[PDB]
């Protein structure tokens, strides 16, 4: 057929504006368990699956006048409370539909990164995110 | 019993071309069951061999 | 197909710059290279747009596909089918420095607005009789822009001048000669034999 | 709009030269690669500064933002908008060295005390039948100063030859035919339908 | 003679398509034991084979329009039980024959990882998995 | 609209002057605390905020001569007192009016380097330091 | 085995385009560098497919074999074969840059169906007496895509001026000159002596 | 006089083919015991040799059809029985002489690893093998 | 006004030149004490500055005929007692005269390295030389 | 005056050739002995020097026929014994006097490393040795 | 001894010609970046192969290496002697391109069987006066095959337009004057004085 770009994007979090640079962390993993006993004909050991894992997803844009939606989100963290959002991730096709779709279930985060500052080059102010979640189911159909 | 799972594993090549890539593949699913069963005891012999 | 697409692609800027109501705009499909070559061609490249190939691609993630096909008891054998990407010019060649700025943001615009070209899409002619072998196309157009270190590679293989100019990206040209290898009978028996060992 | 912004641009620096009292200094449009072609487009360029466009970028954080309209229980879908970047230069190209070296000071002093430029600020002739098309812009300019590395790429693709020259920077042309695609109407009404499964 | 290259292959592993762009991680190993007695007039070690190792098994492809091949296999893990399958590698020649043949049994998923998505790039998404085994043959004749 | 630039700033701190080369190190972060219990369904953990952290400040500029301001800051440490102080950093725009500010509580001096001495190069004389602090708030209205 | 090799692969594809009914079409042995160089060559490369040879390459997992004959009681010596991979390019340089285009895909479509190459396969002809020094052979044939940078180098030493082409690798030329440095008897009495020590 | 390159070699090792592109791991060494008594007017301490070590060696070829030599002397490990070779390593001359020799006692293979399988570029398929040993002796005379 | 360049400076150190090539390790730094009790609203640490630290110094020049100068303060090393010496490091100007001036007091060296013998190359030899000290100030005035 | 260059050089080991390509590890190193008590005003610490050591010496040269001259002095350790040697090593001027000299007591060898064999390239071998010692005085007058 | 030992080469090369009966070819020492520089030295480079020295380095192994001689009790002081690798070409450059391949593989044929040079092994005629300072010799030659970025490298200081080539690195030419610097006499009494300090 015909392989996909991965340039065309959207970002659904609770906020104003859909548009980022990039996305980064969208992976599943299990541990494993081994045994052998002592009696085997073979010499190696047999392979179980265990617990599962989920790791952390970064999330990176431009910075805007008036937009200070990364710390208002990081600023309702109170002792052992926060607020917890969904989160739906997107690959578009040319009449920007979605194609790809990651579901993530009770989204917080957890670091916010500001720009450094530099007198010498010419470069545009990045800010990123790191968000800590509890499940990412991938849809494609 | 042996016969059994052998037999499921020939057929699922009813209609498919008769040439290498289908002799390899059956020689391989065979292979691994007696292995199995080799592992578990049912077979005599030092290696599957 | 490499010919055919091209002058499909040239038509569809051609057919635009009619609605815009600008007679004096027209792309030509020549090479860049002999702009100023002064040796016979060069004449025909004054006061136009050019549209040229500079590079050709594989695409890799189709490479190990098989094309055998299956017909009541009886498979034939073909070749994997090839694709290709292609990476394209358009260098404004105008007698007026202005008139070239104006026809780079139409061609700009064009592109922004329409991006995938198919065989129901296009305004091309069917009849024609270098057109007799096209059935079936699909491709997309997408803006590449170089850095400082890649313009001093592609115009230091096109003369050393610079001119105007916009770079595309174009995806998948099929290109495929479906003949046969060979033609077989598929299994309908099967023995098994078994021994003591 | 690259030929628009580039004609506005223009004539702010002419206008500065006016006000200075320099009748021999004007700024004139053309490319920089054509100074000693020798063919038919040399002797415009002789005893002037000329500016000209050596590069297009295009602006990455704002490439994914949608570009939909509400109004009423009715939505139009349109494409999303394309952002350029230009890189520029200005290169005198006077008859006396000593007179070169003067007006790159002038473009050097004006640039540093504006740097902001809109459809309110600018001096432009709005009548003029070319600039029919233009509504609303607001770009900044910034100095540029490259290696010795990028030096050698630059002049690579000009001649190979320098001149005194300064490079510059603008920011965000926009480019958009804002047509539509689609016409729909909103979620007026919902239905629920639960079983026990 | 004349040697073998590496580009055209194919992988039998219980999905639709064979088509991949990289495999990696086909190795065997074997680790050793050491022993000396003090008198010995060598006074270096004597070594003999031990237990056996596999390593895991990384395959890599493009993303395409309805095709979740990957998280359907990823899917079936249930506590400590998963879909097991047979793994057959081929290197092919140029009338698309095999001639070495890796032989994999018992193999599962354990880490699924998608694309990274980046707005300025021109790049296709590509889609990677890793796989636990216990046991490979090669056979070349 | 128009996403902003990094190379101009200002940083109120105490000194005479306000320009500086560069400014890293304004984030964000909290630790993770984590839970099962041995009936979950889910074979994965839970998640919640718990203790936060700021990291160190690090700020660079030219050196002049009659301006030895970053040795007489590191100079009033007397045992555990120190002269605290409030630091303002702003990211400006065209007019040179503040667009994005951080706001650093109770800071003070950890490290001062100078420059190093090279013979062959030509290249001026850098001098950094490092801060501790207490807390950071960012504003952008 | 140089030129031989290469005449039969000029032959091969001659004979493609006389089944295609396309009597402009011919491939041509000389060397693409000269196309302009305006010296009493350039006239034979004109309206024509140029095949050239641009790079030579030593097969490294065969270098170390050894070459004995043994008969009899009775061995003979040889040095070790050499092996060789070429590179080479197909340039268009037809008169009009469409049929440039027609022909490159031709080509293209060619290597797509029939990849090896040997003396039963070929069809060249075997009694002309340049060839009569060839016996046994075997080739493969595969497609090469360069970047950018790999672009600039190879047209850096064939003029700066690029044409329509592709490139291809070229699996092992043998060179023998299956010459005899010595002969000598095997071994057939055994003597061993021991004494203690 | 004029010294030796290392482009031209064989290698003996019970197998059918002698020719390889590249061999390492040729090493001799001897770990060090040190001492010092509390009068001596030196503040440093005195050396002697103690025991010997080698390390493993490691040879790479070139994939060929009908060619398991690889495989099939892995394949003779049954629990602690292993097939132990002798190795005779040659650097020769132009008329195909040896002139330096390593030699090398009771070898068996540990490590077998296959080649990689790569879509997108030109390249041969190179296996590589990792021996363990116990003895070294160079002769050049 | 106008930046300081760093390829003009001097070095008083007890010996017959004060021509050198480089110098590194000119460094202040204080470690840091935290706490936090538990009735505290905020949840991170308030901080302190506790004890000192320096950093060694690196010295390189060329080697010289008849110049033995760093073998012989290293010669005076006798059990616990050394020659320690004051250090005085300056920043020229264009009529040579100092402007920044570090002061170091009580050091003695405890690495000397000499130059590698290389044959293909042309280049000259450096010699190196570590000191430690017990501090250092600052003056620029 | 004039600085040296080092490609220039001699050892003498008790071999026949004295030509190598490559020298290194000729340094002098001490340890360092730390104090303070609690009563002091300053809170930094005093430094004394301790026990010294040496490091180990390479040597590199290139391969020749009928030379085995490193073999033959690593073959000399039976046990705890070996043949200890002198080690002169000379900076020599344009009419080859020695300038530096390095003198080296109790010398013996450790490592003997050979050349790697490689078919594609173009390169000589090199053969390197490592020497463990007890001393070095640096002689420049 | 650098003429003369290429002069060396130069027959053995037309030597081996001569036995395959081929009245054609013959090599010619000269510089091959001159074939098209039109100034009176391209008329003698026509229709010919030409042989080339395009690098000089150093060998490093032997470059510590003493000369001092004793003879008696007497010993004379010379200075260490220079080592030489050299890097050459062979450039044909025939009439017809079919005949710049066939000479191609009979260079590479030549060498593969022969590759080591002696003041015994050669057939150069002794007896001439230009060749009245050699005596005793030893070289060898191993073929060199480049990357393409190392073949822009090469041609680039030659022209800028390749010619079918092969290239070889020949090993070990002596250069020394074998002059005496000093002469002195030997250790012949030792006396030893002893004092208690």
């Amino acid at each position: 057929s015909y392989p996909l770009s991965k340039f065309h994007f959207s970002v659904e979090w609770g906020g104003t504006k859909i548009g980022f640079t990039e996305v980064s962390g969208l992976d599943l993993e299990t541990e494993i368990i081994e045994y052998r006993h002592g009696a085997s004909p073979e010499y190696s050991k047999i392979k179980m699956p265990g617990m599962q894992k989920f790791s952390n997803i970064t999330l990176k844009r431009g910075t805007f006048k008036s937009d200070n939606e990364y710390f208002q989100w990081y600023n309702t963290i109170n002792l052992n409370k926060v607020e917890r959002r969904d989160l739906t991730i997107s690959l578009l096709n040319e009449e920007h539909e979605p194609v790809v779709t990651w579901k993530v279930k009770n989204a917080w985060p957890l670091k916010v990164q500001s720009t450094d500052l530099k007198g010498d080059g010419n470069e545009v102010a990045i800010e990123s995110m790191e968000l800590a979640h509890e499940g990412l189911v991938i849809q494609n159909e | 019993m042996a016969e059994e799972s052998i037999k499921k594993a020939t057929e699922q090549f009813v209609f498919e071309p008769n040439d290498g890539n289908t002799w390899v593949r059956v020689r391989a699913m065979i292979e691994n069951f007696l292995i199995l069963q080799w592992r578990a005891g049912a077979l005599a012999g030092a290696k599957p061999e | 197909m490499i010919f055919e697409v091209l002058k499909i692609l040239t038509d569809e800027v051609n057919q635009n710059f009619k609605g815009l109501e600008m007679e004096d705009s027209e792309v030509v499909l020549n090479n860049v290279a002999l702009i100023d070559s002064q040796q016979d061609v060069a004449t025909e490249l004054q006061n136009k747009v050019i549209l040229s190939m500079i590079n050709l691609r594989e695409e890799v993630t189709m490479k190990n596909f098989p094309n055998n096909v299956l017909e009541g008891t009886k498979v034939t054998y073909k070749n994997p089918k090839l694709n290709i990407n292609l990476f394209l010019i358009f260098c404004a060649n105008r007698t007026g420095y202005k008139k070239s700025l104006s026809d780079l943001s139409r061609i700009l615009e064009f592109f922004q607005h329409k991006s995938v070209f198919t065989q129901s899409n296009t305004s091309f002619d069917r009849d024609l009789e270098e057109m007799e072998n096209v059935k079936n196309f699909r491709f997309t157009m997408e803006l590449f822009t170089p850095t400082f270190e890649e313009l001093n590679y592609i115009w230091g293989t096109l003369g050393g001048r610079q001119y105007p100019s916009v770079f595309y990206k174009l995806n998948l040209i099929v290109i495929d000669r479906d003949a046969t290898t060979s033609e077989e009978g598929v299994i309908t028996n099967i023995h098994r034999n078994y021994e003591t060992l």
